[PDB]
C-alpha cells in the first residue's frame, strides 16, 4: 500500500507539473520579452519535440503489444 | 409598434412553448403579413397555418423567432417579418429590422460596433495585459 | 454577454450576418474606402456564442471573433 | 552462459518440455483409428514439434528455469542471430518501403493533378519507386549529401510564435 | 524476460503521457487550427464546428487526457510490482516467470487468480472482515463507470 | 400495372475508375483525407445527392438484389462446408455424444490445435449454429444433399445478382411501379409468406416425416430410403402414418379428419430427440399458409374488390386525435426511411421474439440437449434484434428532417405528437428514473445488507419477498391450458411454464422455468434498461427538427456535430447523436438479458438426470441468492463463469481465449476516440506533418483528423464490437466446456 | 512590388500557409489595404485555398 500510494501521487505531480507551466504559457509568458533565451528555442522547434516524442510512443507500442501479442498466441 | 391584439394562427397546441419566463422578463413577437391561408411549421411543433393577415406569433426566445423569420423567407417568400421584444414585463421594442432594412444590406448611418483596426496575429500577449483592467482582444 | 470583435481583413462578404441565427450583425460602411463594407456588432447581448459567424468567414483565419464571457439567460439559450 | 542461462541442448527442463508436449498429442492419437486421417495430422503434428525442439537445440539458444529459449540482445556476435542479424534484414526491407512511398510522392507532387494520383496508383510511377528504392541505403547517402533531403524551417509551415 | 517487457510498457507510458502533456504545453499559444489560443486561456472547451471542428483542443484538455495516461501508466508499474512480489512474498517466484511474458497470464493468474478470496467478502453463507474491501470495489466499479 | 423504362444506366466501368462519382459534393478529387471517409459514408444513403425519388427508388430495389445475393453466397458456404469439412454424417449415428463440427482448421503455425478431438473420426472446430439440427429437421441424411444445395444457392445467388443488374441498368421500374403499396402487400402475403409456409409444409409431410419417423425409430441414417421414394413408393409411405393410401379426397371432400396422424396437435416435445414434433410443424405451417393466403386478398387492385389503406386512415380518427391517421398513408408512400424505420422496429422485434421462442420450444431434434448452441441461437437472435430496433430510432430520425411535410401533416397523428413531445419525454424521463432507483438500488440494497451481515433486510426469499404474482399467474394459465381451453393438444405450448422433465440422453432438453424473487429484479432490469433506450431514441425522433435549445436543427441536418459552445454547449444535440448514444444503452440493456439468460439456464432449467431421476444443473441453482446481489453477479457468474475462457490456452478452445484478451482490447481501444476530441489531433497531425514536410514528402491528400461525427461512430463501432466479441467468447468457451 | 502570377511566400504568421509558396492570382488596382490575392495548393481547415494578404507579409521568390 506505500508503494502504491506515493507513486499515483507522483504522476499527479508530474502531470500537475507540466499543466501549471503550461498555464504559464498562456498568462504569464510574453515572447517579446523572452527571447533567445533556452525558453524561446524550446518553442521555437516545439514541432521537432512532439513529432519525436510521437515516434518513440509509436515505436514502444507498436513493439511491446506485438512482442505480447506474439506471446499470447504462440 | 407590436399592434397588439394581432390574430393568432389557428394552431391550439404546442406545450413545448412560452412558459414562465414570459410573464416575468423579456419574451418576443414576430409580426408578419402571409399571402396565403398555408400551413407552417413553428418552432414549437409542427403547423399551424398562416391567416391572410397581420399575422402575429408570442415566442419564447429570439433565436426561435429568427429561425421562423427564415422559414417565412425561404419557403414561402414572405420577408415583411418584424420581430419585438414587449413591455413593462419585457425590454425593448422593435429588435428587427433594426434600422428599416436587413443586416445583410448595408446601410448608411449605421456605426461600425466592435470593429478593430488590427489583425488576429497582431493581438497582444495576455501578460502584458496582466494585472490591468485591459483584455487581450479589446482596443 | 459574449464579445464579438470585428477585424480590418473583412472584405464585406456579409456571409457571418446571414449565418447569424440571434440577428446579432449587420453591415456598415467603410470609413477610409466609403466603398467597401465590413462587419459590425451592435447587438452582442443577443448574441449565444454558437460561432456560426466565424464558420461563414472566407478570410484565411477568419476575421470576426467571438470569446464567451459571462452567461445571461440569452447567451445560455435558454427558454426558462 | 552470459546470466546463468545454460544451452538448451543440456537444459533439462526445455528436453522435458518436449516429454509433455507428445505425450499430450499421443493420448490424443491413443483413441483414434490407426489409418484415419486425423491420426495422420497428429504426426504430422508430433513431428512438426520434434522438429523444433531439435532446430532450438542445435541453434545454441540459451534456456533459463522454466526450459524456453531467451534471447540475449546487448549484441553479441556469438548471439548476433536473435536481434542484430534479422534487424538488419528489417532495416533494409523497412527502408525499401520507406524510400519507395517517399520517392512516389515527390514524383507525384510535380504533376497537374497529385491528390489524383494518390488514389489511383500509377503503375509505370510506382514500379519506378520500387526501382528507386531498393538502392536506397545508397541512395539516401548522396541525398543527404547534396542538401535536397531536408528542408530548411523557412520553408515548411509552422504555428504561430 | 518478463520484466524485459514491463518496463518497455512502462517506458511508453512515461513517454506517451509526456506527448500529451507537453503537446497542451506547447501548442498553449497557437496552432495552424487556432493560432490566437493565448487570447481564450488556458481553459476553454473549443472553437465551434467551424475549420473542422475544433473538441477537446485547448491546453486544459491535454492535461485531461493525460491523467487517463498516468492512471494507465501507474496502473501498469503497481500491478507489475504487485504481481512480483506476490511470488516473492509466497516463496514460489516462478509464477511471474512463466506466466508474465504473455499478456493471459497477466490475466488468468494476477486479476482472476488473486481477486477470488477478496470477492467472497460476502458470499451467501457468511461475511469476513474483506468485505468492507469487496464493497468498496464494486463500490469503485460503479463510479469508474460513472465517468464513461 | 407494370411499367418499366428501357436501358436508362450504361453498363460501363467509366465510373468504377472514378470514386464518389455520384455527388457533385465528391469526384473533385480528395484535396483533404476527410474525403475518403465522406465516400464510404454518404455512399448508400442515395437520398442524398439523387434528388428524383423515381431514381432513388430503382437504386433501392436493385440494391436488395445484391444483399440478396450475399446471404445466397453465405448459405452456400454453410452448405459447402457442411459438405466437404463436416462430421454430419458420422454425427445423425449419435447425435448426442458427436459434437457438431465444421470449419476444419490448415495445419500451418500451430491453429491445427485448435482442430480438437470433437467426435467419433473428425477434427474440427466444434461449431455452434444449429445447422446440424436444422438439416436433421430438414430430413437430409448424406451429404450430396448438402453439395447441390451448396451448389443450388450459388445458381440463386448469380440468378439475383443478374437480376439487380437486369432491373437497374436494363428494366428499371418506374415510381409507380413502387407507390402500389396494395398489390405488394396482397403478394408477398399470400405468395412470399403463404406458398412460402404453403411450400415448406409440403417439405415436412413428403421429406422430413418420413425419415424422422425411422430416426426416432432409430434404424441407421444408412438403411432409410431416400426421400424421393416415400413420392414413389406409396407402399413406403403406408406402413408409416397409413392415411397417404386415400390420396388427396380427404382435402378435397372436407374429411381432413383422416390427417391425424402426419398433421396433428400433439404440442409438446419429442421424447426420442427433445425437438418439436414434426407432425406439429407440418400442420402448423399449413395453417399459417392459409391464413396468410387468405389475408393476401384483402387489400384493393385493379379488379374492384378490396380493402383500400388510404380510406382506412381516413376515417379512423376520433375526438383525443383530431384528423387521425389521415397522411400517414401518403407519408408511407413517399418517405422510404419511414417505410425502413418501421419494417426495422418489426424486424428487430421479431428477432428476439424468435429468441425467446426458440429455447423453450426448441425446433430441431437434438437441439435442446446442445447446450453450446442453444445459448448461442439465443444470444445471437437477441443482439441481432436490438441492432435493428436501433435502426428504428436512427431511421425514424432521417424521416423527420427531410421527408416531414408540415403542410401534409396538420392536426394529424404525427402533428399531435410533435405537439405534446415535451409530455412525452419528461413521463418518459420518470419512468426510467422511477425505474432506475426501484430496480437497481434493489441490488445496492442487497449489496449492502449482504456485507453488513445483514442477510434479513434485503430482498430475496429467505428474506423480504417479492414474488411476481403477475408473472406466477400467466405461468399457470399456460402450464394448464392443455385439456381445458386448448383441449385437442396433448400437451401444453411448452414445458417451460409447467410439466415433466423432458431427459433426452443423460441431460435436461427442458424443464420448467421457475420465478422467485431474483426474477422479479431481473425483469425490472430489464424494463428499466428498455425504457431508457426508448427514451435516447424517441428523444431523437421528436426533436430530429427543432427544440427550444436549437430551433433549426432539421435546417442543419440529421448527422451534424453540435451547433458550438454557445447556449451553453450545443454538443451532440443532432438526431444522430441520440441513436449514437442509443447504441451503448442497447448494448447495455441487451448484454443483460443475456445475462439473465446464461444463468437462468444452467443454475434452474440445464443440466443432467440421473439414472433415477434427480436434476443436477451445471452451477447448481445459485441463481436464487446470488442473482440479488451485485457481487453475486460479479463472483458467482462474471468470475465464476469465465474460468473456461482463460484456461483455454494450450487446449482446443484457445481461439476462444484469444478474442476474449482481443475484444477487451477493442473496447478499451474505443475509449480513445470516445473520451477524447478532434481538435487535439488536428494539432498532433500538424506535428506529424512537420516531421514529413521536413523531409519534404507529405502527401498532397492532407491529413486531417477524424471528424466530430466520425469520431463519435469510430468510438462507438469498437465499442459494441469490444464487448460483443468479449460475450461471444466467453459464452462459448463456457457451455462448449460444461453443456 | 509584387505581380499576377508571382510565386510569393507568406509571412503571416496567423495564416495556415505562413511560410509556404503560392501564386498571386491578381492585385487591387486601388488603396484597399490587403489587396494581394494568393492562391494556394493546399487548402486550409475551412477548405479555401485564397485569402487576401498585404505587401508586407509577401516576397518575390521567383
Ligand atoms: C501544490 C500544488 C498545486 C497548487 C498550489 C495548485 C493551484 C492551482 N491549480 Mg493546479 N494542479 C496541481 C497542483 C496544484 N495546483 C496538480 C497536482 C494537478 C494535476 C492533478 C494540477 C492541474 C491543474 C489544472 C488543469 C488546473 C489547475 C488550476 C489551479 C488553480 C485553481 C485551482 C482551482 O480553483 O480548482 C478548484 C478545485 C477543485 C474543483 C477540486 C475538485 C477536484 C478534486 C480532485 C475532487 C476530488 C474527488 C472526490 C472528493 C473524492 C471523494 C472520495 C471518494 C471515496 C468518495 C490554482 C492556481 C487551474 C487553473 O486554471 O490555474 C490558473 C486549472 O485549470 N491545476
Ligand atoms: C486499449 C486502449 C488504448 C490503446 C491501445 C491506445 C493506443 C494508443 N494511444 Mg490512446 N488513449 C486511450 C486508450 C488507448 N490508446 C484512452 C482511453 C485515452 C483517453 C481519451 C487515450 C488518449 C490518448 C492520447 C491523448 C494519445 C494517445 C496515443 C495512443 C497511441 C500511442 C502510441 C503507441 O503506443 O503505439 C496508441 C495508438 C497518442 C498518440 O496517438 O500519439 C501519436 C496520444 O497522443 N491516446
Ligand atoms: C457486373 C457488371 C456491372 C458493371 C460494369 C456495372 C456498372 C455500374 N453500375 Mg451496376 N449493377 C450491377 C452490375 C454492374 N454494374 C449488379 C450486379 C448490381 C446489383 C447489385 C448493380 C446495381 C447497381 C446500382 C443500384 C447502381 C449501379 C451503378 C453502376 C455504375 C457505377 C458503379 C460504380 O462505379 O461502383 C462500383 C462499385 C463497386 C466496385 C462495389 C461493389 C460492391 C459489391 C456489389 C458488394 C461488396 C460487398 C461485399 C460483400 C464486401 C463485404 C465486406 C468485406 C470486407 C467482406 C456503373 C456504370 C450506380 C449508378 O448507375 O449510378 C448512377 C448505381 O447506383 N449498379
Ligand atoms: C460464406 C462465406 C464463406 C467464408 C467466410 C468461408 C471461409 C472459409 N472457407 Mg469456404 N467456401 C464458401 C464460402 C465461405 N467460406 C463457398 C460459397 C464455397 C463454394 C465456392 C466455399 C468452398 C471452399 C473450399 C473448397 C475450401 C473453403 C475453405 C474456407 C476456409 C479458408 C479460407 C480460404 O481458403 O480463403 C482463401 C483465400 C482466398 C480465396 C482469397 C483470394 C475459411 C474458413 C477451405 C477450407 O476450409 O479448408 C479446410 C477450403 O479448402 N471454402
Ligand atoms: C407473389 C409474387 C412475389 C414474391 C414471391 C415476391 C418476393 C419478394 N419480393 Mg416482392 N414484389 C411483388 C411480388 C412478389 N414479391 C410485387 C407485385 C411488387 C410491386 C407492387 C413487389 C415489389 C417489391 C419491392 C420494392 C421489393 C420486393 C422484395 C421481395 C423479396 C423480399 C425479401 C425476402 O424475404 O427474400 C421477396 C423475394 C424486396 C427485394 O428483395 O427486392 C430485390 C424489395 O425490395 N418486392
Ligand atoms: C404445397 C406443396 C405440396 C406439393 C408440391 C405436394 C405434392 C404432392 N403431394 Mg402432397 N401434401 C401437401 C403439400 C404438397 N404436396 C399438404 C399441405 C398436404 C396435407 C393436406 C399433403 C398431403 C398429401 C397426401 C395424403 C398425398 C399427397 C400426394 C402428393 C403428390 C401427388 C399429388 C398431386 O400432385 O396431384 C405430389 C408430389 C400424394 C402422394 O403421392 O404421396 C406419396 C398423396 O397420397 N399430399
Ligand atoms: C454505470 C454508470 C452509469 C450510471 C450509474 C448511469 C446513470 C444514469 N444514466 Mg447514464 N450513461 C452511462 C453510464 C451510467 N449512467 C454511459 C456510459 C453513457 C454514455 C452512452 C450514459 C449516457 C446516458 C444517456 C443518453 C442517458 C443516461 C441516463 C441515466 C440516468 C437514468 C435515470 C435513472 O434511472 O437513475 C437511477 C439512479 C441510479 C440507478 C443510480 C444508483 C444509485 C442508488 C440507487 C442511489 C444512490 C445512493 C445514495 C442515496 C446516494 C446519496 C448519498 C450521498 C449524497 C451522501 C441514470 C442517472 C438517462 C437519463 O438521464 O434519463 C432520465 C439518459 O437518457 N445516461
Ligand atoms: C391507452 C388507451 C388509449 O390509447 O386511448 C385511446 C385514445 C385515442 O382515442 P381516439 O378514439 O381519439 O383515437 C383515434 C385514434 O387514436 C386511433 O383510431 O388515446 C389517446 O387519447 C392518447 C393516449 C395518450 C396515452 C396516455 C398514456
Ligand atoms: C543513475 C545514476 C546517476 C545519474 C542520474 C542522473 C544524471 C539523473 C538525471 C535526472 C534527470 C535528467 C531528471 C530530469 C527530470 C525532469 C523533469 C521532471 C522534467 C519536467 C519538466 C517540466 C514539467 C517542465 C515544465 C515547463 C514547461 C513545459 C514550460 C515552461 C515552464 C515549465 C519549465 C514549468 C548518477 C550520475 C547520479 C550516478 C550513478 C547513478
Ligand atoms: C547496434 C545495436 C544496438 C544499438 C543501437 C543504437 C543505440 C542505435 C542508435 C541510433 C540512433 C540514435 C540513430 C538515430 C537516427 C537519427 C536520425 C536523425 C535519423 C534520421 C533518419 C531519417 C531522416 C530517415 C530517413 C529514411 C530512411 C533511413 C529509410 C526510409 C526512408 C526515410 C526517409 C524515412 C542495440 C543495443 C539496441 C542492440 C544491439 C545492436
Ligand atoms: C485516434 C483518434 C484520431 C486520429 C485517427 C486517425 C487520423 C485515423 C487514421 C488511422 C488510419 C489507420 C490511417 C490509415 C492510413 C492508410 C489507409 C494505411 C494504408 C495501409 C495499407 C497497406 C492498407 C482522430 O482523428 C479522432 C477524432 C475525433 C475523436 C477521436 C479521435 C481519435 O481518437
Ligand atoms: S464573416 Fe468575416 S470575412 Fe466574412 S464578411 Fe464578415 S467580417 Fe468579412
Ligand atoms: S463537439 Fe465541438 S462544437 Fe460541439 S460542443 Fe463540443 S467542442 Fe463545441
Amino acid at each position: 500500500a506505500l508503494y502504491t500510494h506515493h507513486q499515483y501521487i507522483a504522476g499527479f505531480l508530474m502531470v500537475g507539473a507540466f499543466a501549471h507551466g503550461a498555464i504559464f504559457l498562456v498568462r504569464d509568458y510574453d515572447a517579446e520579452q523572452n527571447k533567445n533565451n533556452v525558453l524561446a528555442r524550446i518553442i521555437d522547434h516545439k514541432e521537432a519535440i512532439i513529432s519525436h516524442l510521437s515516434w518513440v510512443s509509436l515505436f514502444l507500442g507498436f513493439h511491446t503489444l506485438g512482442l505480447y501479442v506474439h506471446n499470447d498466441v504462440v | 409598434t407590436l399592434n397588439l391584439n394581432a390574430p393568432t394562427p389557428i394552431f391550439g397546441g404546442s406545450t413545448g412553448g412560452l412558459l414562465r419566463k414570459a410573464e416575468v422578463e423579456e419574451f418576443y413577437s414576430i409580426t408578419w403579413t402571409g399571402k396565403s391561408e398555408t400551413v407552417f411549421e413553428l418552432p414549437t411543433g409542427g403547423a399551424a397555418i398562416m391567416r391572410a393577415g397581420e399575422n402575429l406569433l408570442r415566442l419564447a426566445r429570439k433565436e426561435q423567432c429568427i429561425a421562423l423569420g427564415a422559414q417565412l423567407k425561404d419557403k414561402f417568400k414572405i420577408t415583411d417579418y418584424k420581430i419585438y421584444r414587449v413591455y413593462p414585463s419585457g425590454e425593448v421594442q422593435f429588435l428587427h429590422p433594426k434600422d428599416g432594412v436587413f443586416p445583410e444590406k448595408v446601410n448608411p448611418g449605421r456605426v461600425a460596433v466592435g470593429s478593430n483596426k488590427r489583425r488576429i496575429g497582431q493581438n497582444p500577449d495576455p501578460a502584458k495585459l496582466k494585472f490591468k483592467g485591459q483584455e487581450t482582444f479589446d482596443s | 454577454a459574449h464579445t464579438v470583435k470585428i477585424y480590418d481583413t473583412c472584405i464585406g462578404c456579409t456571409q457571418c450576418v446571414r449565418a447569424c441565427p440571434t440577428d446579432v450583425l449587420e453591415m456598415v460602411p467603410w470609413d477610409g474606402c466609403r466603398a467597401n463594407q465590413i462587419a459590425s456588432a451592435p447587438r452582442t447581448e443577443d448574441c449565444v456564442g454558437c460561432k456560426r459567424c466565424e464558420s461563414a468567414c472566407p478570410t484565411d483565419f477568419l476575421s470576426i471573433r467571438v470569446y464567451l464571457g459571462a452567461e445571461t439567460t440569452r447567451s445560455m439559450g435558454l427558454g426558462y | 552462459d552470459v546470466a546463468g542461462l545454460i544451452p538448451c541442448s543440456q537444459s533439462d527442463a526445455f528436453e522435458r518440455r518436449l516429454k509433455n508436449t507428445t505425450q499430450r498429442l499421443e493420448n490424443r492419437l491413443k483413441k483414434y483409428e490407426p489409418g484415419s486421417a486425423p491420426a495422420e495430422a497428429l504426426q504430422k503434428q508430433i513431428d512438426k514439434t520434434q522438429q523444433r525442439f531439435d532446430k532450438y537445440r542445435n541453434s545454441g539458444l540459451l534456456c533459463g528455469a522454466d526450459g524456453l529459449p531467451h534471447l540475449i540482445t546487448d549484441g553479441r556476435w556469438s548471439h548476433a542471430g536473435e536481434f542484430t542479424i534479422p534487424g538488419l534484414l528489417f532495416l533494409y526491407i523497412a527502408g525499401f518501403i520507406g524510400w519507395s512511398g517517399r520517392s512516389y510522392l515527390q514524383a507525384v507532387a510535380a504533376s497537374d493533378n497529385s491528390t489524383e494520383k494518390e488514389i489511383i496508383i500509377d503503375i509505370p510511377v510506382a514500379l519506378q519507386s520500387v526501382s528507386k528504392g531498393f538502392v536506397w541505403p545508397l541512395a539516401a547517402l548522396q541525398e543527404f549529401s547534396s542538401g535536397k533531403l531536408t528542408a530548411r524551417d523557412e520553408e515548411i509551415t509552422i504555428s504561430p510564435r | 524476460p518478463g520484466d524485459f517487457l514491463v518496463h518497455h510498457a512502462i517506458a511508453l507510458g512515461l513517454h506517451t503521457t509526456t506527448l500529451i502533456l507537453v503537446k497542451g504545453a506547447l501548442d498553449a499559444r497557437g496552432s495552424k487550427l487556432m493560432p490566437d489560443k493565448k487570447d481564450f486561456g488556458y481553459s476553454f472547451p473549443c472553437d465551434g464546428p467551424g475549420r473542422g471542428g475544433t473538441c477537446d483542443i485547448s491546453a486544459w484538455d491535454a492535461f485531461y487526457l493525460a491523467v487517463f495516461w498516468m492512471l494507465n501508466t501507474i496502473g501498469w508499474t503497481t500491478f507489475y510490482w504487485h504481481w512480483k512480489h506476490l511470488g516473492v512474498w509466497q516463496g514460489n517466484v516462478a509464477q511471474f516467470n512463466e506466466s508474465s511474458t504473455y499478456l493471459m497470464g497477466w490475466f488468468r493468474d494476477y486479476l482472476w487468480l488473486n481477486s477470488s478470496q477478496l470477492i467472497n467478502g460476502y458470499n451467501p453463507f457468511g461475511m469476513n472482515n474483506l468485505s468492507v474491501w469487496a464493497w468498496m470495489f464494486l463500490f469503485g466499479h460503479l463510479i469508474w463507470a460513472t465517468g464513461f | 400495372k407494370i411499367v418499366i423504362d428501357k436501358d436508362p444506366v450504361s453498363t460501363s466501368f467509366d465510373k468504377w475508375a472514378v470514386p464518389g462519382h455520384f455527388s457533385r459534393t465528391l469526384a473533385k478529387g480528395p484535396k483533404t483525407t476527410t474525403w475518403i471517409w465522406n465516400l464510404h459514408a454518404d455512399v448508400h444513403d442515395f437520398d442524398s445527392y439523387t434528388s428524383d425519388l423515381e431514381e432513388v427508388s430503382r437504386k433501392i430495389f436493385s440494391a436488395h438484389f445484391g444483399h440478396l445475393a450475399v446471404v445466397f453466397i453465405w448459405l452456400s458456404g454453410a452448405y459447402f462446408h457442411g459438405a466437404r469439412f463436416s462430421n454430419y454424417e458420422a454425427w445423425l449415428s449419435n447425435p448426442t455424444t458427436i459434437k457438431p463440427s465444421a470449419q476444419v482448421v490448415w495445419p500451418i503455425v500451430g491453429q491445427e490445435i485448435l482442430n480438437g478431438d470433437v467426435g467419433g473420426g473428425f477434427q474440427g472446430i466444434q461449431i455452434t449454429s444449429g445447422l446440424f439440427q436444422m438439416w436433421r429437421a430438414s430430413g437430409i441424411t448424406t451429404e450430396l444433399q448438402l453439395y447441390v444445395t451448396a451448389i443450388g444457392a450459388l445458381v440463386m445467388a448469380a440468378l439475383m445478382l443478374f437480376a439487380g443488374w437486369f432491373h437497374y441498368h436494363k428494366a428499371a421500374p418506374k415510381l409507380e411501379w413502387f407507390q402500389n403499396a396494395e398489390s405488394m402487400m396482397n403478394h408477398h402475403l399470400g405468395g412470399l409468406f403463404g406458398l412460402g409456409s404453403l411450400s415448406w409444409a409440403g417439405h415436412q409431410i413428403h421429406v422430413s416425416l418420413p425419415v424422422n419417423k425411422l430416426l426416432d425409430s432409430g434404424v441407421s441414417p444408412q438403411e432409410i430410403p431416400l426421400p424421393h421414394e416415400f413420392i414413389l413408393n406409396k407402399d413406403l409411405i403406408a406402413q408409416l402414418y397409413p392415411s397417404f393410401g386415400q390420396g388427396l379426397t380427404p382435402f378435397f371432400t372436407l374429411n381432413w379428419n383422416e390427417y391425424s396422424d402426419f398433421l396433428t396437435f400433439k404440442g409438446g416435445l419429442n421424447p426420442v430427440t427433445g425437438g418439436l414434433w414434426l407432425s406439429d410443424s407440418a400442420h402448423h405451417h399449413l395453417a399459417i399458409a392459409v391464413l396468410f393466403i387468405v389475408a393476401g386478398h384483402m387489400y384493393r387492385t385493379n379488379w374492384g374488390i378490396g380493402h383500400s389503406m388510404k380510406e382506412m386512415y381516413d376515417s379512423h380518427k376520433g375526438p383525443f386525435t383530431g384528423e387521425g391517421h389521415k397522411g400517414v398513408y401518403e407519408i408511407f408512400t413517399n418517405s422510404w426511411h419511414a417505410q425502413l424505420s418501421l419494417n426495422l422496429a418489426l424486424f428487430g422485434s421479431l428477432s428476439i421474439i424468435v429468441a425467446h421462442h426458440m429455447y423453450s420450444m426448441p425446433p430441431y431434434p437434438y437441439l435442446a440437449t446442445d447446450y453450446a448452441t442453444s445459448l448461442c441461437l439465443f444470444t445471437h437472435h437477441v443482439w441481432i434484434g436490438g441492432f435493428l430496433i436501433v435502426g428504428a430510432g436512427a431511421h425514424a430520425a432521417i424521416f423527420m428532417v427531410r421527408d416531414y411535410d408540415p403542410a401534409q401533416n396538420y392536426n394529424n397523428l404525427v402533428d399531435r405528437v410533435l405537439r405534446h413531445r415535451d409530455a412525452i419525454i419528461s413521463h418518459l424521463n420518470w419512468v426510467c428514473i422511477f425505474l432506475g432507483f426501484h430496480s437497481f438500488g434493489l441490488y445496492i440494497h442487497n449489496d449492502t445488507m449482504r456485507a453488513l451481515g445483514r442477510p434479513q433486510d434485503m430482498f430475496s426469499d429467505a428474506a423480504i419477498q417479492l414474488q411476481p404474482v403477475f408473472a406466477q399467474w400467466v405461468q399457470g394459465v399456460n402450464s394448464a391450458a392443455a385439456g381445458n381451453t386448448a383441449p385437442n393438444a396433448l400437451a401444453n405450448a411448452s414445458y417451460a411454464f409447467g410439466g415433466d422433465i423432458v431427459s433426452v440422453g443423460g441431460k435436461v432438453a427442458m424443464m420448467p422455468i421457475s420465478l422467485g424473487t431474483a426474477d422479479f429484479l431481473v425483469h425490472h432490469i430489464h424494463a428499466f434498461t428498455i425504457h431508457v433506450t426508448v427514451l435516447i431514441l424517441l428523444k431523437g425522433v421528436l426533436f430530429a427538427r427543432n427544440s427550444r435549445l436549437i430551433p433549426d436543427k432539421a435546417n442543419l441536418g440529421f448527422r451534424f456535430p453540435c451547433d458550438g459552445p454557445g447556449r451553453g454547449g450545443t454538443c451532440q444535440v443532432s438526431a444522430w447523436d441520440h441513436v449514437f448514444l442509443g447504441l451503448f444503452w442497447m448494448y447495455n440493456s441487451l448484454s443483460v438479458v443475456l445475462f439473465h439468460f446464461s444463468w437462468k439456464m444452467q443454475s434452474d432449467v440445464w443440466g443432467n438426470v440421473t439414472a433415477d431421476g434427480a436434476v443436477s444443473h451445471i452451477t447448481g441453482n445459485n441463481f436464487a441468492q446470488g442473482a440479488i446481489t451485485i457481487n453475486g453477479w460479479l463472483r458467482d457468474f462474471l468470475w465464476a463463469q469465465a474460468s473456461q475462457v482463460i484456461q483455454s490456452y494450450g487446449s482446443a478452445l484457445s481461439a476462444y481465449g484469444l478474442m476474449f484478451l482481443g475484444a477487451h482490447f477493442i473496447w478499451a481501444f474505443s475509449l480513445m476516440f470516445l473520451f477524447s476530441g478532434r481538435g487535439y489531433w488536428q494539432e498532433l497531425i500538424e506535428s506529424i506533418v512537420w516531421a514529413h514536410n521536413k523531409l519534404k514528402f507529405a502527401p498532397s491528400i492532407q491529413p486531417r483528423a477524424l471528424s466530430i461525427t466520425q469520431g463519435r461512430a469510430v468510438g462507438v463501432a469498437h465499442y459494441l464490437l469490444g464487448g460483443i466479441a468479449t460475450t461471444w467468447s466467453f459464452f462459448h468457451a463456457r457451455i462448449i466446456s460444461v453443456g | 512590388m509584387v505581380q499576377r502570377g508571382s510565386k510569393v511566400r507568406i509571412l503571416r504568421k496567423e495564416s495556415y500557409w505562413y511560410q509556404e509558396i503560392g501564386t498571386v492570382a491578381s492585385i487591387d488596382q486601388s488603396g484597399i489595404k490587403y489587396p494581394v490575392i494568393v492562391r494556394f495548393e493546399k487548402v486550409n481547415y475551412s477548405n479555401v485555398n485564397s485569402n487576401n494578404f498585404s505587401l508586407d507579409e509577401v516576397v518575390e521568390v521567383e
